[PDB]
């Protein structure tokens, strides 16, 4: 599930771009564990988090992004 | 205002040149401001859609003609 995340928010971005809409809030809790400092634990790839800002970001508020962040 | 439109563009990135060139050919309406649905005209589609209808006719047709690609 990270994974299925973690890979989402640097390619189809959705977060950044889309949302999950109303069903499937499965992926609608994600919204929730993003935001945390600690997200990326077990996919081993704790720059995740700095990598997608580098991509999306700079489209708009790279700091924006930073909100959904930290 | 444009100024504004031309440190928006700096991000959301075109090259800087045409930045100003984008500039230029908005408006300059009242003093320094700018509409977005007026700069929206080029209608001109058409012509791009034909383009890269050529071009993808070419890339089929003619392929690995690295100048090309």
């Amino acid at each position: 599930r990270e994974k299925e995340l973690a890979r989402k928010l640097e390619f189809d971005g959705l977060y950044i771009t889309e949302q999950p809409g109303d069903d499937d809030v499965k992926g609608q809790w994600d919204r929730l564990v993003l935001n945390t400092p600690s997200f990326p634990s077990n996919y081993w790839d704790k720059f995740v988090k700095r990598k997608v800002l580098d991509k999306h970001g700079d489209i708009f508020g790279r700091e924006r992004i930073a909100e959904l962040l930290g | 205002s444009k100024k504004d439109f031309q440190k928006a563009m700096d991000s959301q990135q075109f090259t800087g040149p045409e930045i100003q060139f984008l500039l230029s050919c908005s408006e300059a309406d009242e003093n320094e401001m700018i509409n977005f649905e007026e700069f929206a005209n080029r209608p001109a589609r058409d012509i791009g859609f034909n383009v890269a209808v050529l071009l993808t006719n070419l890339s089929e047709h003619v392929p690995h003609d690295p100048r090309l690609r």
